[PDB]
C-alpha cells in the first residue's frame, strides 16, 4: 500500500536497523523463523508495509545491508533477528573504508554502489506504491558516513518525487570515539542538507544520561541504546500501518514540520519511560506523558531546548484515549512556555492519534521537533574543523585519494550559511 | 579394444623402462610375479590393464612392450632381478657387441643384424592388439644404440607401417655436463633420420633433472633410480586419460595435432609439477592455481632453456586427481594476464587440457609425496634453438679440427653426410628464426 | 554437498573431502548374482567392489564363452542410493548404502536385485578380523546361536553317525548343510555358517 | 572515468526518449479530445 | 502421433545427452529398470514421442549415439541410466580422429556415415509420423563436428521435408581447449548455415557464469553443467508432450523466429534459476520469471544483447497458471526496451503454455531468441581464424588430406557474407 | 574511443532532452487552444 524501502550503512547503521527488525517483528509477531504467530488480525492487514510476502507463508524484510568491512555481517546473521534477512541484500566490499571520508566515497565505495543501487531499484519495482526512502548511519565513520550521503545523492538524482527520513548518529565532544569526526560530519551535512528533506539527529550522551536517571540501568550497553532508538523508529511511522482517528503518515509530518527548505534537522523523542522499581507508583496517563515528552532531559540530541525557540512541534500518541485532553494540554504548553516558541507562527503542534499501542505498554507517545537549538550541535563542528583545518592536520589522507583542499572551504561555507539561517529567524 | 606399445632403445631405455613399468605394475596392482595377488581368488576388475598387459586364460598379465640394446649387462639384470617372470623371455632384444658410442657402429654395421630380430615381434604384438594409434620411443642422444640403431628403426617402421603415430621421448644431451665426448656426433647425424621419420619428440635433460630433484624435493645427491621415476612418473600422467576414466579424455592423436603446427617444428618440452617432498607436502596446501603456476615458471622448466627468452607456439594440460573445471578456467585466463609469459601474435589459442580423475599413486621407497592433483606439460616453444645453436658451435669448433673422422668414415659411411646434417640443421635453425617472427 | 555452503555461510566456500579417509584408504570384493523372476537369458554372475575410499561401489561382469551378452562394465565408480525414494526436499543429507555387506544380503542397486553369495579370500579375512562392525563373523556368537538346542545334542550325534559310513573324519559342505537346516532353528545365517 | 560518464548519460538519453513518447502519447489523447469538443462547437452552432 | 529422434554424436554430445535422456526418463517416470514407476495416468498418453515400445512394458530411447573412440562408448553404457539405452543403437569406430575436421569429415568419417545411416533409415521408418530430428554435438571435436556436418548434409539430401534443430556448442573466447578450433568450427558452420533450421548455440563459459553466480556453486563438474544444457532441452518441447491452453511444436517455433533461412542463431536462457539460501526467500512469480530472462547474466551463449539488438523471442511456459502476466510482462519490457528491439516488425515475441512443470517446480519459462550480437561470436572466430591462415599455420594436418585452398577460401567468404547480412538487418 | 562516444552519446541525449521540451511546449500550445475553444463553447452556450 504505502512502502518504505530502509537501507543501512556503516557498523551503527547496521546495528540499529537489527535491532529495528526486531521490534516491529515483536510489534506484529513474527517469529524469527519468518512465520506469523500472533492473536490480533489489526497485525496483518497491515503487512506490506515493513514486510514482503514470500512462497510458504514466510516473511521476509524489505531491506537493503551494505558495509565494506564484512565483520558486522557475520554478527548480524548470528544475532537473534539474523535468519530473516535475504543474503542477496548482504552487499559488502572487501577492506574497510579506516574512518576514511575519501576512500569511502571515491575510490572503495565508488564501485560497491553498482551493486547496492541494483538491488534497491529491484526492491523499488516490486513495490506497489513506493512511500520513500529511510536510512541509518553514522556520520563519524567512514563507511556510514561516505556511502550514506553517496547513496543519498544517488537515489534522489533517480527518484525525485519521493522522501528521505535519515537518522542520523552525529558525534558527541564528551564521546568522541574518532579524531578526524569533524572531517567527516563538515562534508555529510555538505550532502545532507541538499538532498534529505527530514534527518534525525541522534547523540549517544543523550542516550546515557537518559538510561542512567529515567531507566536507572547500571549497565547500558549497546544493546540497550538501539531499542530506545527503535522504539522512535517504530513509533515515527505508527499512523501509516494501524488504524485511529487521526491519521498522519510521513508526507503529513514533514508538511507540518519543514517551512523552508533548508530548516529540516529534527530532534526525536519518546516518553513512557520508567524504571523498573518506580513502576507502581507512576499513573500511566496523559497529563504525565505530556509532562516528560517536552523536558530537556528526555531529548535524545545533545542540546538544551531551552537556549533555543521550537518552530514546528509534532506528537504522535497510540492508544484508546480521548482528545479534549489531547488538545487542551498542546494549548496549555504553548501558552506556558510561550517564551519557548516563535511569535510570527500560531499552532505549533501537530498531534496525531492511533488505535494500537505496542507490545507490554498501555499508551504511547512519540516526539519529534524542529528547533534553532541545534545551533549548538553544529557550533562545536563548526569550531572544531576550523581549528583543525588551520595548520593542515589530517589532511594527506584526504588529499591522496582525488579531492582537492577546496572542498574543505566549500563545507565550512555551506555550514556557515546553515547557522546564518536558523540565527536570523530565532 | 584399445592397446599401446612401447619402444624402449639403449641403456637409458632400459633403465628408464624398468622403473616405467614398475609404476604400470602399482597403479593395475599387478605383482612382480605377474598376476593378481593369490589373496584374491576372483579378478578382472575392470579392463585398464588391457592396454598395457595381455591376458592369458591362466590369469596372467603379460606387457605389451620391447627392449633393446647391443648390451647384454644391463639387460640380463631383468632376467635376474625381481621381475623375471612378469617379463616375456622373448620381448627383451638381447645383442652381443655394443655401438661403443659411436653412430656408425649403431648404424651400419651392427645395427643391421638385429633389425630383422626385433621387427619380427613387433610385428607379433601388432597383430595382437586389435586397436594401435602409435608406438612409443625411449632412446637416448648419447648412445650408440640410441642413435645409430634408431636412425633405422624410425626409417624402417614408417615404411612398416605409414599412418601410425610415432611418439619419441628422446635423452637430450645436457648443455654443460655429458658423460661421453662425441655426444655432438651422435646427436647431430641422427637428426636428419629423426626430423622427418618421427610425429612428435619430447626432450628430456638429464642435468635440469638434478637440480630439480635437488632443491625441490630436499634429497640431495640423487640417483638414476630414482630420475626414472619421475619419468616414469612423466609418462603415467600422459596415459592415464587412455586407461583411467576422466571428466573429458586425451587421446595419443589428440595431441600430436595440437602441438606440431609445422612437418619441421616438431621438438615439444615437458615439465611435471608438484615435485614436493613427504615432509613439504603436509605444511603447502596444493591448489590448481599453484600447481599450473610453477609448470609455467622457468624454474620448475625440465629442459635447460628460459620460455622468456623465446615464445611459446603450443601447449597442453594434463589434469590428473582432484581436479574441478572451474578454476582450470580461473588460472588459465590468469596465465593470459601476465606479460612476462610472451605468446606468438599467430595461435591465440594455445591450449588443450586433460582431465583425469584418479589420483597419481607412489610407490613404496618413491621420494615423491602422496598428492591428491598434479599436472603435467607439453608445451612447444622456440627457447630449443638457443640449446640448438651452442649445440652446434660445440659441433663446429671439434669437427673444424676433423676430430674422430676416422672412427666413421672407415666403418663403410661416407664423409658427405657430415656436411650434409651440419647443413640440413643449419635450414632447420632458419626454419625456426622464421617462425617466431611476427608480421 | 556443493550447495550446503549457500545456508553454512553466506559467501561459499569449497567442500573439504575426507582427507584422512583417503589417506589411510583395500578393495572388498564381493560374488553376485541377478534376482527377478524367472527369465532364461539372466543366469549371470556378477561382482561387486566396494572401494573404502570415496564409500564406492562398482559392479563388473566377467566376459564369458558363448554367451549371448558380453557386459564388461556395469557402474562406473559411483555412489549407490538405497531403494528408500524421497529423492526431492530432502531436509537431511541424503541416504548412501554404507558398507555393511555380508553373505546372502540381497542388495538393491539402480532397481536391480543382486543377491550376494561368495567373497573373496581377502574379504572374509576382513569379516573375521574386524567383528565389532560385524557380529556375524564371531565365532563365540555363532555356537552361541546353537548352544541353546543342547537337548537335541546327543541325537545330533548319532545323526552325524548316520551320514558317516566309512569311520572317517570326512563329510561334504553340502551335507553339514542339510544337517545345520534341518536343525529347523532359522537363525543360523549363511555368513555365520 | 570516462565509461562511467558515458553509460550515466546514455541512461539519462533513454529516459528522455521515453519520456518523449510518452508526451507524443497524451498530445495523440488530448488532440482526440480536441476534435471530440470541437465537434460540440459544431452541434452548438446547428444549435443557435 | 508426432515422434522425435535423436541424434548424439561426439563425445560432448555424449556427455550431454546422457544427462538429457535422463531428466526426461526422471520426469516421464522411467526407472533405471526400463519398466514405469509413476503415480497419475497423463505421463503416459505421449510417451512414443521420445520412447520406443517392447514387450514386457519396457520403453527405450528414441536415440542413436553415435563415436569414433570406443572409450566413450563404455563411458555411456555404464553409467547410471546405462542399461535403458539399445545395445544396437551404438555405432562405434576404430581409429580416433583427435581434434581434426579433416579427417573426420573426408577419411575417417567417410566410412562409419553409412553404417550409422542403416541404423537412423531402419529406426526413422519405423516411426509413425516423424516430427523431425534434434541433434547434439561440439564444434572442436573430430567426431562431433568432422562427421556430424556430414550427416547434417546427408539426411537433409534424404528427407528434404523435414526439420532438424542443433544443440551446438561454440568455443569460448579465454576457456577454449582446442588450439585449431577455428579450422574445426568454421568449416562446420560454412556447412551448418545451409543445413540447418534452428541452432541454438550453448557455450561452456556461460554454464560457469550461472552455476558460479546464480546459483552459487562452488564445484561445477560436467554433471553439474550438463543439467542446465538438458534442462532447456526438454523445456522446448514441453507443450509436444502434455495438453496445454496454448500448445507449440518446433515447427511452431520456427516460423515465429527465422525470418530467412540465414537468420537461424539463437541464444537460449532458463528463468526458474535460483540459489539454495535464495530458494525460501524468493516469491516464485510470473513477473519474477520474466525478469530472470532478459537479464544478461541468465544467458546460454556468450554474447552480451546490449551491444546488438534482438530480432525474435520465444517464451515457452510450464505450469498451470493464468495467462495474464505472460501476456502483460512482455509487453511492459517490450515498451520499456524500445531500444533493444527492432523497429521493422511488430508484436516480435511469441507465447507457449504447458499445463505439467517439472518435478519439483510450479512454474517455468524457456527463452529462444534470435539476435544481431552472435555476429559477435562470428567475428571472434573469424579474427582468429585470420590471424591464424595468412602464415599457412597447422596446414599438413589439413592440405595433405585431400582438400585444397579454394575450400579454406570459401569457408572465409560464405561467413562474411554471412555476417554482412546479419549487420544489415541491425 | 571511450571520449568520442561519450561526446556522440551526449549531444544525443541533448537532442532528445531538446524534443521533450517542445513537445512539452506543444503540449501547454494546445492547452490554450483548448481551453480558449471551451470559453468559446460557453459563449455560444449563452447565446443558445
Ligand atoms: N635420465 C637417465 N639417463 C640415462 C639413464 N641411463 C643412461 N642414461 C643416459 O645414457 C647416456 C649413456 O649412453 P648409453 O645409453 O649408456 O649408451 P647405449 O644406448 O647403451 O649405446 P652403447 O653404449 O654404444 O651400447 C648417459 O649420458 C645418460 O645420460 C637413466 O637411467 N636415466
Ligand atoms: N549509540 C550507538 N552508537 C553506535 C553503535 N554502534 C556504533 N556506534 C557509534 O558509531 C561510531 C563509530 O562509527 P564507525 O563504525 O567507525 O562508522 P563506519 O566506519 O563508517 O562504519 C562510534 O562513535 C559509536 O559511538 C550502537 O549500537 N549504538
Ligand atoms: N558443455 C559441455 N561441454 C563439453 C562436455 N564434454 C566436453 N565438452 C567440450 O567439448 C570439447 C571437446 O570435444 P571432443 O571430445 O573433442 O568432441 P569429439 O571429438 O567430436 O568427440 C571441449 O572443448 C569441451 O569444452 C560437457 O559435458 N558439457
Ligand atoms: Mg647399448
Amino acid at each position: 500500500m504505502r512502502e518504505i524501502v530502509h537501507l543501512q550503512a556503516g557498523q551503527c547503521g547496521n546495528q540499529i536497523g537489527a535491532k529495528f527488525w526486531e521490534v516491529i517483528s515483536d510489534e506484529h509477531g513474527i517469529d524469527p523463523t519468518g512465520t506469523y504467530h500472533g492473536d490480533s488480525d489489526l497485525q496483518l492487514e497491515r503487512i506490506n508495509v515493513y514486510y514482503n510476502e514470500a512462497t510458504g507463508g514466510k516473511y521476509v524484510p524489505r531491506a537493503v545491508l551494505v558495509d565494506l568491512e564484512p565483520g558486522t555481517m557475520d554478527s548480524v546473521r548470528s544475532g537473534p533477528f539474523g535468519q530473516i534477512f535475504r543474503p542477496d541484500n548482504f552487499v559488502f566490499g572487501q577492506s574497510g573504508a579506516g574512518n576514511n571520508w575519501a576512500k569511502g566515497h571515491y575510490t572503495e565505495g565508488a564501485e560497491l554502489v553498482d551493486s547496492v543501487l541494483d538491488v534497491v531499484r529491484k526492491e523499488a519495482e516490486s513495490c506497489d506504491c513506493l512511500q520513500g526512502f529511510q536510512l541509518t548511519h553514522s556520520l563519524g565513520g567512514g563507511t556510514g558516513s561516505g556511502m550514506g550521503t553517496l547513496l543519498i545523492s544517488k537515489i534522489r538524482e533517480e527518484y525525485p518525487d519521493r522522501i528521505m527520513n535519515t537518522f542520523s548518529v552525529v558525534p558527541s565532544p564528551k564521546v568522541s570515539d574518532t579524531v578526524v569526526e569533524p572531517y567527516n560530519a563538515t562534508l555529510s551535512v555538505h550532502q545532507l542538507v541538499e538532498n534529505t528533506d527530514e534527518t534525525y539527529c541522534i547523540d549517544n550522551e543523550a542516550l546515557y544520561d537518559i538510561c542512567f536517571r529515567t531507566l536507572k540501568l547500571t549497565t547500558p550497553t549497546y544493546g540497550d541504546l538501539n531499542h530506545l532508538v527503535s522504539a522512535t523508529m517504530s513509533g515515527v511511522t505508527t499512523c501509516l500501518r494501524f488504524p485511529g482517528q487521526l491519521n498522519a503518515d510521513l508526507r503529513k509530518l514533514a508538511v507540518n514540520m519543514v517551512p523552508f527548505p533548508r530548516l529540516h534537522f529534527f530532534m526525536p523523542g519518546f516518553a513512557p519511560l520508567t524504571s523498573r522499581g518506580s513502576q507502581q507508583y507512576r499513573a500511566l496517563t496523559v497529563p504525565e506523558l505530556t509532562q516528560q515528552m517536552f523536558d530537556a532531559k528526555n531529548m535524545m540530541a545533545a542540546c538544551d531546548p531551552r537556549h533555543g525557540r521550537y518552530l514546528t512541534v509534532a506528537a504522535v500518541f497510540r492508544g484508546r484515549m480521548s482528545m479534549k485532553e489531547v488538545d487542551e494540554q498542546m494549548l496549555n504548553v504553548q501558552n506556558k512556555n510561550s517564551s519557548y516558541f516563535v511569535e510570527w507562527i500560531p499552532n505549533n503542534v501537530k498531534t496525531a492519534v492511533c488505535d494500537i499501542p505496542p507490545r507490554g505498554l498501555k499508551m504511547s507517545a512519540t516526539f519529534i521537533g524542529n528547533s534553532t537549538a541545534i545551533q549548538e550541535l553544529f557550533k562545536r563542528i563548526s569550531e572544531q574543523f576550523t581549528a583543525m583545518f588551520r595548520r593542515k592536520a589530517f589532511l594527506h589522507w584526504y588529499t591522496g585519494e582525488g579531492m582537492d583542499e577546496m572542498e574543505f572551504t566549500e563545507a565550512e561555507s555551506n555550514m556557515n550559511d546553515l547557522v546564518s539561517e536558523y540565527q536570523q529567524y530565532q | 579394444m584399445r592397446e599401446c606399445i612401447s619402444i624402449h632403445v639403449g641403456q637409458a631405455g632400459v633403465q628408464i623402462g624398468n622403473a616405467c613399468w614398475e609404476l604400470y605394475c602399482l597403479e593395475h596392482g599387478i605383482q612382480p610375479d605377474g598376476q593378481m595377488p593369490s589373496d584374491k581368488t576372483i579378478g578382472g576388475g575392470d579392463d585398464s590393464f588391457n592396454t598395457f598387459f595381455s591376458e592369458t586364460g591362466a590369469g596372467k598379465h603379460v606387457p605389451r612392450a620391447v627392449f633393446v640394446d647391443l648390451e647384454p649387462t644391463v639387460i640380463d639384470e631383468v632376467r635376474t632381478g625381481t621381475y623375471r617372470q612378469l617379463f616375456h623371455p622373448e620381448q627383451l632384444i638381447t645383442g652381443k657387441e655394443d655401438a661403443a658410442n659411436n653412430y656408425a657402429r649403431g648404424h651400419y654395421t651392427i645395427g643391421k643384424e638385429i633389425i630383422d630380430l626385433v621387427l619380427d615381434r613387433i610385428r607379433k604384438l601388432a597383430d595382437q592388439c586389435t586397436g594401435l594409434q602409435g608406438f612409443l620411443v625411449f632412446h637416448s642422444f648419447g648412445g650408440g644404440t640410441g642413435s645409430g640403431f634408431t636412425s633405422l628403426l624410425m626409417e624402417r617402421l614408417s615404411v612398416d607401417y605409414g599412418k601410425k603415430s610415432k611418439l619419441e621421448f628422446s635423452i637430450y644431451p645436457a648443455p654443460q655436463v655429458s658423460t661421453a665426448v662425441v655426444e655432438p656426433y651422435n646427436s647431430i647425424l641422427t637428426t636428419h633420420t629423426t626430423l622427418e621419420h618421427s610425429d612428435c619428440a619430447f626432450m628430456v635433460d638429464n642435468e635440469a633433472i638434478y637440480d630439480i630433484c635437488r632443491r625441490n624435493l630436499d634429497i640431495e645427491r640423487p640417483t638414476y633410480t630414482n630420475l626414472n621415476r619421475l619419468i616414469g612418473q612423466i609418462v603415467s600422467s600422459i596415459t592415464a586419460s587412455l586407461r583411467f576414466d576422466g571428466a573429458l579424455n586425451v587421446d595419443l592423436t589428440e595431441f600430436q595435432t595440437n602441438l606440431v603446427p609445422y612437418p619441421r617444428i616438431h621438438f615439444p618440452l615437458a615439465t611435471y609439477a608438484p615435485v614436493i617432498s613427504a615432509e613439504k607436502a603436509y605444511h603447502e596446501q596444493l591448489s590448481v592455481a599453484e600447481i599450473t603456476n610453477a609448470c609455467f615458471e622457468p624454474a620448475n622448466q625440465m629442459v635447460k632453456c628460459d620460455p622468456r627468452h623465446g615464445k611459446y607456439m603450443a601447449c597442453c594440460l594434463l589434469y590428473r586427481g582432484d581436479v574441478v573445471p572451474k578454476d582450470v578456467n580461473a588460472a588459465i585466463a590468469t596465465i593470459k594476464t601476465k606479460r612476462t609469459i610472451q605468446f606468438v601474435d599467430w595461435c591465440p589459442t594455445g591450449f588443450k587440457v586433460g582431465i583425469n580423475y584418479q589420483p597419481p599413486t607412489v610407490v613404496p621407497g618413491g621420494d615423491l609425496a602422496k598428492v591428491q592433483r598434479a599436472v603435467c606439460m607439453l608445451s612447444n616453444t622456440t627457447a630449443i634453438a638457443e640449446a640448438w645453436a651452442r649445440l652446434d658451435h660445440k659441433f663446429d669448433l671439434m669437427y673444424a679440427k676433423r676430430a674422430f673422422v676416422h672412427w666413421y668414415v672407415g666403418e663403410g659411411m661416407e664423409e658427405g653426410e657430415f656436411s650434409e646434417a651440419r647443413e640440413d640443421m643449419a635450414a632447420l635453425e632458419k626454419d625456426y628464426e622464421e617462425v617466431g617472427v611476427d608480421s | 554437498e556443493d550447495s550446503l555452503r549457500n545456508c553454512i555461510d553466506l559467501k561459499p566456500t569449497p567442500h573439504r573431502r575426507n582427507f584422512k579417509k583417503f589417506m589411510e584408504k583395500n578393495i572388498l570384493r564381493f560374488f553376485a548374482k541377478l534376482v527377478t523372476d524367472k527369465c532364461v537369458d539372466l543366469d549371470r554372475m556378477f561382482v561387486i567392489s566396494y572401494y573404502l575410499g570415496d564409500d564406492t561401489i562398482s559392479v563388473f561382469e566377467p566376459i564369458e564363452r558363448n554367451s549371448g551378452i558380453a557386459g564388461g562394465m556395469f557402474l562406473k565408480r559411483s555412489r549407490v542410493k538405497k531403494p528408500g525414494q524421497e529423492v526431492f526436499k530432502s531436509e537431511l543429507s541424503e541416504y548412501i548404502k554404507a558398507e555393511e555387506l555380508y553373505i546372502g544380503v540381497t542388495v538393491n542397486v539402480n532397481g536391480y536385485l543382486f543377491r550376494l553369495l561368495n567373497a573373496d579370500e581377502y574379504t572374509l579375512n576382513y569379516m573375521e578380523q574386524n567383528t565389532d562392525k560385524y557380529p556375524f563373523s564371531n565365532l563365540k556368537l555363532a555356537l552361541q546361536k546353537l548352544k541353546q538346542e543342547e537337548g537335541k545334542s546327543r541325537e545330533l550325534k548319532q545323526v552325524f553317525k548316520a551320514a558317516d559310513s566309512k569311520h572317517t573324519n570326512m563329510v561334504d559342505y553340502n551335507t553339514f548343510r542339510d544337517i545345520l537346516m534341518s536343525l529347523t532353528v532359522g537363525n543360523l545365517a549363511e555368513q555365520e555358517f | 572515468q570516462q565509461q562511467n560518464l558515458y553509460e550515466a548519460v546514455r541512461s539519462d538519453r533513454n529516459l528522455y526518449s521515453k519520456n518523449l513518447v510518452e508526451a507524443q502519447d497524451e498530445i495523440t489523447d488530448m488532440k482526440r479530445k480536441l476534435k471530440i469538443m470541437i465537434h460540440q462547437v459544431d452541434e452548438l452552432k446547428e444549435d443557435i
